This record gives structure tokens, sequence and C-alpha cells, in this order.
RNA sequence: AGCCAGGAUGUUGGCUUAGAAGCAGCCAUCAUUUAAAGAAAGCGUAAUAGCUCACUGGUCGAGUCGGCCUGCGCGGAAGA
């Protein structure tokens, strides 16, 4: 409830649209629009956005803690846009973009080729590394999963797709 | 995923969670801890 | 902590010395580490001894309750990290530049200290000493 | 002394010469050459008492350069020092073993007290009189 | 509660000292230095260490923490 009772302020530029439920966010990334729960009162009446309880709805502000950040990471995205990290750790592993199209090399007796949806720009700095960039903070971690999917981090060598800050815990052989 | 009818935290970092109805118990710094039931 | 007055009896305690004390600087670490406190309290541990103080209770309403009582005008000196450095043995005494080199020595950024009361200003070299 | 990568703190032995099972790979496995501290070492025993559990604060630079750092030796093994009854702990409360005073032990404690990290030298001497019950030691006053 | 800091000095503490180094088993569990930091909280090591942790500063700005007694629920709950 803290951070319901917390506001976003929006920056310059940033378009809002509230025809009730639904709210649309304009940016200089792009184009964001996100229908709420019926249980929160998104009041704008002013620069910053406020997020308030409806009636009768007994998860008021549990609702609306959800609605602000939510909303709060909508209007970064916007404005900043979200980088999510990967990093290829294993011998032999390839990574390439052509397009919408990441070309993997995991391993497998065939490639695995992950098609991106609307929203994602990723490139590759060297072959072991992926950076993909997008405007939603929720849709871009959907996609890191899916590519950290592929090849998890097996616990021994550490070999396969992780995320560039996350640590990975390795164990030892048995005895022999 | 040790399947109890009892679970218990037994790592300091062991967390409590209720997801769908069913008591889970999640460690990040053990896998071994990881339990469900009651 | 403890109930009322023993968050208070400090603050009771804040102005009682330097009642009979006049000047004073601040210290801060947020690098530095627990030789930076066993030395440049060595540092006291040659001037006078223990009660040199280093107490850090600078919080928004902590020493600004403490701040009415003596030396009226560090009440701006409320946010962050500040400790008060209590001396009173000398009119300008050792502990004035040696500061100075604790800009350089092990604790790294000393929270910009710059000297209050009985220079009659702010920002200016403490350099005037009588020995 | 450099920061903590190599820093360790060792010498089960001061008067006895790299005591393989007591330390042995505990620099070892860092690698520092201890046949360059040892022979310098028996240049740093050139001063001071013998065959006594004195410890050591070793840290290395990036290039071979070693450095170490000794002190006095413990308190919990100064009550043996001073005393004559090399003994401690094992269960110390109701373990008897002498008693010497706090104008006994200040001997060695005139030159240890700069040694160690305090102001107070009538306190750093109280680190070993806390120490003394703690190893089964009575102080005589 | 996060966030930005410290988290040490005696001291491998004699010891089972084969070593347990604040981290297996003994028993102590005091003192330096204090803004505070545990002869140590847990992880990880043959032995250190790493690493955080209590504790202790700053920020922010309000309630927060843990038991007790009860109402109704949840899991425990597999058969032809």
């Amino acid at each position: 409830s803290r951070v319901a009772k917390a506001p976003v302020v929006v920056p310059a530029g940033v378009d809002v649209k509230i025809n009730g439920q639904v709210i649309t966010i304009k940016g200089k990334n792009g184009e964001l629009t996100r229908t709420l729960n019926d249980a929160v009162e998104v009041k704008h009446a002013d620069n910053t956005l406020t997020f308030g309880p409806r009636d009768g709805y007994a998860d008021g502000w549990a609702q609306a803690g959800t609605a602000r950040a939510l909303l709060n990471s909508m209007v970064i995205g916007v404005t900043e846009g979200f980088t999510k990290k990967l990093q290829l750790v294993g011998v032999g592993y390839r990574a390439a973009v052509k397009g919408n199209v990441i070309n993997l090399s995991l391993g497998f007796s065939h490639p695995v080729d992950h098609q991106l949806p609307a929203g994602i720009t990723a490139e590759c700095p060297t072959q072991t590394e992926i950076v993909l960039k997008g405007a939603d903070k929720q849709v871009i971690g959907q996609v890191a999963a899916d590519l950290r999917a592929y090849r998890r981090p097996e616990p021994y060598k550490g070999k396969g797709v992780r995320y560039a800050d996350e640590v990975v815990r390795t164990k030892e052989a048995k005895k022999k | 995923m040790k399947v109890r009818a009892s679970v218990k935290k037994l790592c300091r970092n062991c967390k409590i969670v209720k997801r769908d109805g069913v008591i889970r118990v999640i460690c990040s710094a053990e896998p071994k801890h990881k339990q469900r039931q009651g | 902590m403890a109930l009322n007055l023993q968050d208070k009896q400090a603050i009771v305690a804040e102005v009682s010395e330097v009642a009979k004390g006049a000047l004073s600087a601040v210290v801060a670490d947020s690098r530095g580490v627990t030789v930076d406190k066993m030395t440049e309290l060595r540092k006291a541990g040659r001037e006078a001894g223990v009660y040199m103080r280093v107490v850090r209770n600078t919080l928004l309403r902590r020493a600004v309750e403490g701040t009415p009582f003596e030396c009226l005008k560090d009440a701006f000196v409320g946010p962050t990290l500040i400790a008060y450095s209590m001396e009173h043995p000398g009119a300008a005494a050792r502990l004035f530049k040696e500061f100075a080199k604790a800009n350089a020595k092990f604790e790294v950024k000393a929270a910009a200290f710059e000297g209050e009361l009985i220079p009659a200003s702010q920002i200016d070299r403490l350099a005037t000493l009588p020995t | 002394a450099k920061k903590v990568q190599a820093y360790v703190k060792l010498q089960v032995a001061a008067g006895m010469a790299n005591p393989s099972p007591p330390v042995g790979p505990a620099l070892g496995q860092q690698g520092v050459n201890i046949m360059e501290f040892c022979k310098a070492f028996n240049a740093k025993t050139d001063s001071i008492e013998k065959g006594l559990p004195i410890p050591v604060v070793i840290t290395v630079y990036a290039d071979r350069s070693f450095t170490f750092v000794t002190k006095t030796p413990p308190a919990a093994v100064l009550l043996k020092k001073a005393a004559g009854i090399k003994s401690g702990s094992g269960k110390p409360n109701k373990d008897k073993v002498g008693k010497i005073s706090r104008a006994q032990l200040q001997e060695i404690a005139q030159t240890k007290a700069a040694d160690m990290t305090g102001a107070d030298i009538e306190a750093m001497t109280r680190s070993i009189e806390g120490t003394a019950r703690s190893m089964g030691l009575v102080v005589e006053d």
C-alpha cells in the first residue's frame, strides 16, 4: 500500500489516455496499453498519476499496488526501455540474429531458432552474448525466460544460457 | 522436492508460500529444502 | 534501542561537554573500514583518549533535537552521513587539518568536511593555528 | 600487507620452522614461497623469544612480493609464558592451573601493548586477564 | 523493510594442539577498539580464505514485530 500511495510522475511528452479501466501510454520508445483490474481508481487529475481502491472490493489496496508498479514500469519502458542481457557460457555455443529471429547453437543435433515477438530488438555484441531491448518489462522477461529454457545452467560446469547478472551455484563430482 | 504432510522452514533462507492452495517451502540457498504439502 | 529517555540520554549528553567546548568538524565513512576507527581514534588515543567523539547520530530529528541546545546554526547539517568531532583541549588544536590528510588517508571521502563555528566562516581552510 | 585474496593468519610455531601438518598448504594452497619467508624470519628472530606459539599476519602482493606482520603470542598462550605452566582451557572454569599477578604479567605487557591495537595499555593487559580463566588460570591479587 | 557504508583487533585461543584459523567435537564466550561488529551467524574449504550475517552509520518516512486465547476455513485425504 506504500507503493500504492506513492504516485508515479509522467515525464515530458509521454501521453496518457484513461477511458475508464483501459490505460494507454504513448511514448518515445513505443506505445504500451494495459487494462487494469476492475478494483482500482486511477485518477490522473494533475501531472502525476495516483491510484486508489474502488468501492466494495476487499483487496482494493492489494490491487492498487500492482496497478501502480505496472504503470510505473510501463512509463519507464516508453522512455528508457528495458534491457535484458544473456550469456552463452559453454564450449562451442553460438548466438546470432537475423531480423526478429535469434539463431542458437547449444550443442543439439539441430539448431534452435527462436522468433521474437513484435517489440523486441535483440543484438549480439559478441557471439556468446544476447542483449535484447524492448518497451514492456513483462515481455522481455518472458522472452529471456524462453531463451534460458533451451539450455539451463547445469550445476557442474555452468554450461548453458544464463542471465548476465545471474549467479550459478556449482557442485563437485561425487567422489571419483 | 520433498513431499510431506508437515512442511517446515529448515534453512534460514527458507520461505513459506501458498501457491494454488498448496503450501510450499522455497529455499534459495538449498535445493534440498524444496518441500510441499500441509 | 530502549525507551524514550534511553534514546535521549545521549542527546542530553550531546551538549553537556561542548557547553565548555567551542569547535568541531565532520567525519564519515561510506567506504572506510574499522581500521579507520581503530587508528583515527588512536589519533584520539594520542590526543586525549577515548571520548573525542565520533558519534554518528545526525538522524533527521536526533542530533537536530540536540542542535538548539548548543551551536544553533548546525541544524542544516541534518542530511546524509555526518559525525560530530568533539574536541576540548586546545583552542584550534591538533585535529584541524589532519582531516585534510584524512581526505587522502584511508577514508577516501570525509563527507566534505569544512568546519562550522569560530572561524566565523564556512568554506575556508583551517590554517591559522596557535600551536 | 594488501587486501584479502591470499591473506592468512598463521605460524603455529615460531621457534620451529615449516610445520607442514600444522600449516603446510595452509598458505601453500595460495602457493607463496615460504622458503624466502623462513630464513628471513630467522633474520627476524634476532632479538626476541624462542620456541613459542607466536602468530603472524601474512599478505602478499601481485608479483610474489611477500610480507609478514608478526605480533606477540596470543593471550591464551601468554599465560603459559610469564607463569611457567604450559596448559590451558580443556574445560577452564573447573580447571585449576596456577596464578600470577597483574604486577608479574605486566613485564611482557610493557612491550606488546604498542604491538597490539589499543590506546589503553592498562586495558590491553585485561585482554589476558579475562582470557586467564577462559584458559583455566587464576590471577594473584 | 529495503537502499549506500562498516562488520573488525587481541587470537592458529591453549585444545583432539595431526589442524580446525571467529566457521566438526571440547569448554570458556572475557578484553582491546568503539559509530558499532559476535575468540562468531551460516554457507563454502584437507587446512585458510571467499561470502554475507547479526550488530552498528545514512537515507526515506510511517506504524511495525512476535507470542496468547478463540470463530470459520486449507493441506494431511488412495479403490475397484
